[PDB]
């Protein structure tokens, strides 16, 4: 009766054997291809060229789904344009005077989505929210 | 690495080396890094042990998000804020790390947390930089703040706080050990505790001794000066066991002590200790150490 | 044992490499936050749109990797 | 069609004219779809399509609550789907409550979603709905289980330090800040219960293949290196065991073979102290608390760990060491003998004092059953031993001692067969060394041994004896009073055979039914003797 249970308790340390060494081969390969993959691949362009598709599909979004009416307004694009120039250009007082150029709709826009800020106590000064801090 | 020399450093720990003679405390007022009100808040209080592996990754400067972390917990449990502190000076050597405590105040302190090392060096020989070694913890409060507190531990800083034991042995030894401490004001007189094993609840003698006839016993059995001997010990529990059964032919040797106490401290078998004299506190500490290291190795 | 000195030599080596640009990261992330938020705002159904669905999974990319 | 298909069809035909029967037909395909989807679930492509559904503006709320509430699926839930749903909650012509309802699906249903990389793609989207206060503890325990560290980003620190300052510490909030603090601890100076996250979908085949989507004694598992909780499946390990992160408490490492693989290798200093003060207070107070079927539970754990590593740990023998003298040999004894066999290498001259002199001590005065065992542990030990080495004064030492506990117990029980097969067996494991470990070191057992066994009364003892003769005499033709005992070996049992009184059974037999009757004890099953005559005596080479 112990050669028996010895028998198949054999057998199953067998098969539990068997799977560990499948499990640990496709390890290996794993490990193996991590390894070779790392060792081939050791930013500019990288950043400028999705920076220029990034602009592009947004200007297309905004004159889709933001367009103008019809004193002369400018565009969406072009009030965007402004707040992120002054919000790098001048960090110490990253806000533009609102104009009659501003369609209120925009302002509001920006305002309620987060995008734009008020200055705490003059009212015809917005600024963009620092994302990037 | 650090983990072969351990093994034969435990390898060559055997119950066969003689017990070695330890040197008696001499009289040491507090630290100057040491806050006398912050020990005198310590001292006359009682403290449960534990014996505590090593921190991962303890540091000692971000102690106020350690305090909002056992908050969040304790609310996620559920007026009570905890404060962490840090306590100077007492620290054997520059090799144990700081001390430092923990509080819980209702906005009236409720429950204290003690993590020191005195003299703990064989844990600190045998870690790696990354771990604090503060393996002794002194608890005092409800015991569901407690067990909240280790939850909290056991999770974060993976490890154990071990209910600490003391045997007669070394309950014995350590009575010797304040016995030979020399006190100016003999405001307590020594006393001892002993539990006959019976399964129903059974006599409990309890031994007191005046200071002075103490300390006469002491110095009469008392051969190598500054220094405590295994033969000192076991003359000195002779001399009271040889007493006791001229007084009453009953034979105290067949029983379990289970408390001792004397003018600068107290100890008990479950694990309470009570600090009265702060002049040998931190020797205390140094002994009951090596007990936290016994437990760990 | 081949095993562990594959993972002790890529460990070791991975160990061992360890005004334009970083403006024009800090302004394409402000550009990302910008678009996210007027899609966001505009309440366009842009899983519909292919190019904005594209586009939408374009964003959340951290520009400094 | 089918009986599903048509209520996809009527759900995307959308509602219809004015009812006259119309209710009791929406009803009747509503119910055909919540009975499929709560007996066995929905396809990927039915949950696709009705998630969708419900998100648009078309039919009522009562539907789209239904809907969501029968959202279950058979096998996974594609991510295209979940980007779609998304996006009809950007749309705005959703409800509240289906707004909330959805998110609570979304949690339930997370470790059901094929791929959430997309998804993670979404983690803006997911991350501005923190400012509605009524998705607000929902979104956060959807971040929890979303956030990566490369979603940790600066502005969403402080939006959510804004938040907490507006809303309180709330629960929520702290775990989903506890997360960002984890992934990003410099822009912060400068396993959690939610409430309401009770699962609405859970059905018994979901409760089922919920349990096999995982392939206390055991700490509860905490946490651009790969969050832990995502490793849920084998391809995920072998894509990202380069970023792995060391586990706060590594004791669900041991259930969790996914972390084995990468511990197999990591040979890290510090994470084994911690796993040693970890599995030794452990089995310390394991220990201390039995005096059972948990013990012996969690033993049989540990020992399945022992069984791979191909390693024995340390904790398992400083417990052994210190609890073998104490050890009374029936507590666990299933649980400490398999122990032994994972014994590191050392020296034969401090184990004999710490460890076998207890050993003899139980082995000189236990059942001879329990002398078989511990033969049984011993031989595995050689067997584990040889497999790490591949020094020899250490293993010739083990050799010898256990040979003289060999022919003291062969004493000891009247001259037990049943202690005399163990032997046997260990000495076959034995005599390999050279041919299986390229270890030129052959040990010869003692002749008390040789002589009881082999003009023994059993013919099986025959058999493994001819065997082991033959085995010996193939390891020396493969590579000096060896070689003279193994001479006078072959001489006395060349002497001994060509009867045998083990074989008169056999020689009954020959008279119950012919010169030459060896050819019937063959066929009886002696292959073993062939293999003997055969190949080794070659006295008489031919049968």
């Amino acid at each position: 009766s112990t050669k028996e249970s010895k028998n198949e308790k054999l057998k199953e340390d067998l098969e539990r054997e068997q799977r560990w060494l499948d499990e640990q081969q496709q390890i290996m390969e794993s490990l193996n291809v991590l390894h070779s993959e790392l060792k081939n691949k050791v930013k500019m362009l990288n950043i400028k060229e999705y920076k220029e598709k990034l602009l592009s599909t947004l200007g297309e979004f905004l004159e889709d789904h933001f367009p103008l009416p019809d004193v002369n307004l400018i565009t969406l694009h072009e009030m965007l344009e402004i707040l992120i120039n002054r919000l790098f250009d001048v960090p110490h007082d990253p806000y533009v005077k609102i104009s009659d150029s501003f369609w209120p709709p925009y302002v509001e826009l920006l305002l309620r989505n987060g995008i734009a800020l008020r200055h705490p106590e003059d009212p015809t000064r917005i600024r963009l929210e620092a994302f990037h801090q | 690495p650090l983990q072969k020399r351990l093994e034969s450093v435990r390898k060559q720990s055997s119950f066969i080396l003689t017990p070695p003679r330890r040197k008696i405390p001499q009289c040491s007022q507090l630290q100057e890094d040491v806050d006398p009100q912050k020990v005198a808040f310590l001292l006359h209080k009682q403290w449960t042990l534990y014996s505590l592996t090593p921190l991962y990754k303890f540091s000692y400067s971000n102690l106020k998000e350690y305090s909002r972390l056992l908050n969040a917990f304790i609310v996620a449990e559920k007026n009570i804020k905890v404060i962490f502190s840090t306590l100077l000076g007492m620290k054997g050597t520059q090799r144990d790390p700081e001390a430092f405590l923990v509080q819980i105040v209702s906005k009236k302190v409720l429950w204290t947390g003690w993590f020191c090392c005195v003299f703990g060096d064989s844990l600190l020989e045998t870690v790696s930089e990354d771990f604090t070694c503060l393996p002794l913890f002194l608890a005092n409060g409800a015991e569901s703040n407690t067990a909240i507190i280790g939850t909290w531990f056991q999770k974060t800083f993976d490890c154990y706080f071990s209910p600490l034991a003391i045997n007669a042995f070394n309950l014995s030894w350590m009575a010797a050990m304040w016995t030979a401490c020399k006190m100016d004001h003999y405001v307590a007189t020594t006393e001892f505790l002993w539990s006959v094993p019976c399964s129903p609840q059974s006599l409990d003698i309890s031994f007191a001794i005046h200071p002075e006839d103490a300390k006469a016993l002491w110095d009469s059995v008392h051969k190598t000066p500054g220094e405590v001997t295994q033969e000192e010990v076991d003359l000195f529990m002779d001399c009271l066991y040889s007493h006791f059964h001229r007084h009453f032919k009953i034979h105290l040797s067949a029983t379990r002590l289970v408390r001792v106490s004397t003018s600068v401290a107290s100890a008990h078998t479950d694990g309470k200790i009570k600090i009265l004299c702060h002049k040998y506190l931190i020797g205390v500490l140094a002994y009951l150490t090596e007990l936290a290291i016994f437990q760990i190795e | 044992q081949a095993s562990e000195s594959k993972l002790l030599e890529i460990q070791t080596e991975k160990n061992k490499q360890k005004q334009n640009l970083q403006m024009e990261i800090k302004i394409t992330t402000v550009i990302q936050h910008v678009f996210q938020n007027l899609i966001l705002g505009s309440k366009v159904n842009w899983a519909e749109d292919p190019a904005l669905k594209e586009i939408v999974l374009q964003l959340e990319k951290n520009v400094d990797m | 069609e089918d009986a599903l298909q048509m209520a996809v069809g009527y759900f995307e035909k959308g509602p219809i004219k004015a009812s006259q029967n119309k209710d009791k037909t929406l009803e009747k395909h509503l119910k055909t779809v919540e009975n499929v989807a709560w007996k066995n679930g929905l396809a990927s492509e039915e949950i696709d399509i009705l998630l969708n559904i419900a998100l648009s503006g078309k039919f009522g709320n009562a539907v789209n609550t239904r809907i969501l509430k029968c959202m279950i699926p058979a096998t996974v839930i594609s991510e295209d789907s979940v980007v779609k749903a998304v996006s009809w909650l950007c749309v705005g012509k959703c409800s509240g409550s289906t707004k909330v309802l959805f998110y609570r699906w979304l949690v339930a249903m997370f470790d059901f979603i094929d791929r959430k990389e997309q998804i993670n793609l979404l983690y803006g989207f997911f991350f501005a709905s923190l400012q509605d206060d009524a998705l607000c503890p929902y979104v956060c325990h959807l971040l929890y289980l979303l956030t990566k560290k490369e979603n940790v980003k600066p502005f969403r620190v402080r939006k959510l330090l804004d938040l907490q300052a507006k809303m309180g510490m709330q629960p929520h909030l702290q775990a989903l800040l506890s997360l960002y603090k984890f992934f990003a601890p410099a822009l912060i100076s400068v396993k959690i219960y939610f409430k309401n996250s009770e699962n609405l979908w859970k059905t018994a085949l979901l409760a089922v293949k919920q349990r096999n989507r995982g392939p206390s004694v055991i700490p509860v598992l905490n946490s651009g290196s790969f969050p832990l909780e995502q490793l849920q499946s084998f391809p995920q390990l072998l894509q990202n065991i380069h970023c792995l992160e060391l586990p706060s408490q590594m004791g669900s490492v041991l259930n969790n073979s996914l972390l084995l693989h990468y511990i197999n290798c990591v040979r890290d200093e510090p994470v084994l102290l911690r796993f040693y003060y970890w599995l030794s207070q452990t089995l310390q107070e394991e220990c201390i608390w039995y005096k059972g079927k948990e013990f012996t539970n969690f033993l049989d754990t540990i020992i399945r760990a022992e069984c791979f590593l191909q390693e024995g740990f340390y904790s398992c023998e400083a417990f052994l060491y210190k609890s073998l003298p104490l050890w009374d040999g029936l507590c666990c004894r299933s649980q400490f003998l398999q122990l032994v066999s994972w014994i590191p290498f050392s020296s034969f001259s401090e184990v004999k004092p710490l460890l076998f002199d207890h050993l003899a001590q139980l082995f000189f005065t236990s059942t001879i059953y329990f002398k078989c065992s511990v033969l049984q542990s011993l031989k595995e030990l050689l067997q584990n031993w040889l497999l790490w080495l591949s020094s020899m004064n250490s293993v010739s030492k083990l050799i010898h001692y256990v040979g003289w506990l060999s022919t003291t117990a062969m004493r000891l029980e009247s001259n037990n067969t049943f202690l005399l097969h163990f032997i046997l067996d260990f000495y076959e494991k034995v005599c390999d060394i050279y041919i299986n470990y390229n270890l030129p070191l052959v040990v010869l057992f003692p002749p008390g041994i040789f002589y009881s066994a082999l003009l023994s009364l059993d013919t099986s003892i025959l058999n493994q004896l001819c065997f082991i003769m033959h085995r010996y005499r193939k390891n020396l033709t493969a590579a000096s009073k060896t070689y003279q005992e193994f001479n006078h070996y072959l001489t006395s049992m060349v002497g001994c055979l060509w009867h045998h009184p083990s074989f008169l059974s056999y020689a009954v037999s020959f008279l119950l039914q012919w010169s030459w009757y060896l050819d019937y004890l063959f066929s009886q099953g002696l292959q073993g003797l062939k293999l003997f005559i055969r190949s080794s005596v070659h006295h008489s080479s031919i049968p």
